[PDB]
């Protein structure tokens, strides 16, 4: 029947193009969703993994630097020990450094010693000098005085003088 | 000079040889550790989650329709 | 088509319209002369829209989304004990930095001694500073004597003035040595 | 002379006195005289100095000069009378 025939064509294309549209929409808003669907999934199975890694690293690295430390303790509390136990039944001389200090022979000492005195002289000289400048001595007494102090300086140069003498 | 330098050029000693306590332990510097964040990453897996179940959703809801016409074109041309 | 350019112009710069199998129908046969089919397509268009999706299915597409979804549900499984994993961590981590903080304690300690007493730097310091304190205490006891009639205290002057005087020059050139080494088998 | 290793400390390792019967009875006048001659040397230039310094006056100046002058011309024979030189010497 050319009438009811032709409303079943009409149905067929109203039927074509409205499915043509849903095969559009389909295709440009969701099929597209999983384009990098998986490429996500990745990143992050790969993230995991990583800090599976780091995790499993710092886990190692910080008990092994634990046993390090209740190690280093040890031998620190016993050497702190030691060192604090050398103040005791060790006298560790008064502040004055030149007990410990010392020269490496008796001799040597005592070469310190007499280059000591034989300055020191001079400064006692100088300084009685000085005094009688000020006053506080007459001309009389520097001369006795200082007659004997520039006497002993005397002996103690040729003493250093004859320690040192064979050396040549 | 003379016995000034020869002083001088020789060496002084500790009292104590090796009774004198050193510093024979060297200070232990502890390593740097980071802890790698998790949170974030965390987050952001929610919504990549919930975007697969909208879209699971969206085509049940379109592949229901066909149904949905069959049940409604019967009562309209049928018993 | 001018209105699909429109909608393509818009949005965001589309595609130009994409320039014909025929799909099954119910069974219109039986529809009414036209009456029926007239009414079905002019006043239910809609039901037309939902009954043409049988023939684009998504059934397989879901299933893929629907995988790629439980894979999403186990990583975030995976970071829900790679979380309390580093929980512990985060503990065990806790512990090395307290047992470091008693560590540096006794290492403080054990550093204090060599560099207030027993360090080299520390006893040369220590030497250099009485040295100072010789070298003025002899100065003080200089002018700490403005007379002297007492002829016996002469004597007990000069001696304790000569005496600080070679302490201070024995350990001024105690230190002259010093300043060339460290102190040999320390 | 000289020999090597650094250890030339040896050579001063134990303490020596001031005399030790290396040095005779003379040996000991002799380094006294010239101790003397030493300290008189010193005192006259501090002498001067205190001159120079307005510290004395012509009296104490004159004084303590001639005297010392004079004392150190008796030690100046105690060396003729009596004896490179002898400290050099006696110092071997």
């Amino acid at each position: 029947p050319t009438n009811h025939h032709e409303m079943l064509q009409n149905l067929q294309t109203v039927v074509n193009e409205l499915y043509r549209e849903d095969v559009d929409y389909v295709a440009d808003k969701i099929l597209t969703r999983q384009t990098v669907m998986q490429e996500s999934i990745a990143r992050f199975h790969e993230i995991i993994a990583i800090d599976k890694n780091h995790l499993r690293a710092v886990e190692q690295a910080i008990e092994q630097t634990m046993h390090s430390l209740n190690a280093q303790i040890d031998v620190l509390t016993a050497n702190r020990a030691k060192v604090q136990q050398f103040s005791s039944t060790s006298h560790v001389d008064d502040e004055d450094v030149n007990s410990i200090a010392v020269a490496k022979t008796d001799g040597l000492n005592q070469l310190y010693n007499l280059v000591a005195q034989d300055y020191a002289l001079t400064d006692t000289i100088e300084c009685l000098s000085r005094m009688l400048h000020r006053g506080t001595i007459p001309l009389d007494t520097f001369v006795k005085q200082g007659r004997e102090l520039a006497r002993q300086q005397f002996l103690v140069r040729w003493h250093i003088q004859r320690i040192t003498s064979p050396l040549s | 000079m003379n016995v000034e330098e020869l002083l001088r050029r020789i060496p002084l000693y500790n009292k104590y040889g090796k009774d004198f306590p050193q510093e024979t332990v060297t200070r232990f510097q502890m390593p740097e550790f980071k802890l790698p964040a998790l949170q974030p990453t965390r987050d952001l897996l929610c919504p990549w989650y919930e975007e697969c179940d909208n879209i699971t959703k969206v085509c049940q809801l379109h592949d229901s329709s066909n149904k949905k016409f069959d049940q409604w074109y019967k009562e309209q041309y049928l018993s | 088509s001018r209105l699909d350019i429109i909608r393509a112009e818009m949005d965001v710069v589309p595609s130009p319209g994409l320039p014909s199998k025929n799909i099954p129908l119910p069974e219109g046969i039986n529809l009414l002369s036209s009456k029926e089919i007239i009414d079905l397509i002019q006043t239910h268009r809609h039901q037309l829209e939902l009954y043409v999706t049988k023939f684009n299915p998504l059934t397989d597409f879901a299933g893929k989304i629907h995988a790629f979804r439980d894979q999403f549900k186990q990583l975030e499984e995976n970071f829900e004990d790679l979380h309390e994993q580093k929980d512990k961590v985060q503990a065990l981590l806790e512990n090395a930095r307290i047992l470091e903080s008693k560590y540096v304690a006794s290492w403080q300690d054990y550093h204090s001694e060599f560099s207030k007493k027993y360090g080299d730097i520390a006893l040369k310091k220590k030497l250099e500073q009485n040295t100072k304190k010789l070298d003025e205490e002899s100065s003080q006891l200089e002018t700490t004597t403005r007379s002297i009639d007492s002829a016996d205290d002469l004597d007990q002057f000069i001696k304790n003035y000569l005496d600080i005087r070679t302490q201070y020059h024995l350990r001024r050139e105690k230190l002259a040595t010093w300043d060339k080494q460290g102190n040999l088998k320390y | 002379k000289l020999n090597q290793n650094q250890d030339i400390s040896q050579l001063f390792h134990d303490e020596v006195p001031l005399f030790d019967n290396s040095i005779t009875s003379k040996d000991k006048e002799v380094i006294e005289t010239l101790s003397e001659i030493y300290s008189i040397v010193i005192t006259l230039d501090h002498v001067e100095k205190a001159y120079l310094k307005d510290s004395i006056d012509d009296t104490q100046y004159t004084n303590t000069v001639d005297k010392l002058l004079k004392q150190f011309k008796v030690y100046l024979n105690s060396q003729n009378k009596e004896e490179s030189n002898a400290i050099t010497r006696l110092e071997r």
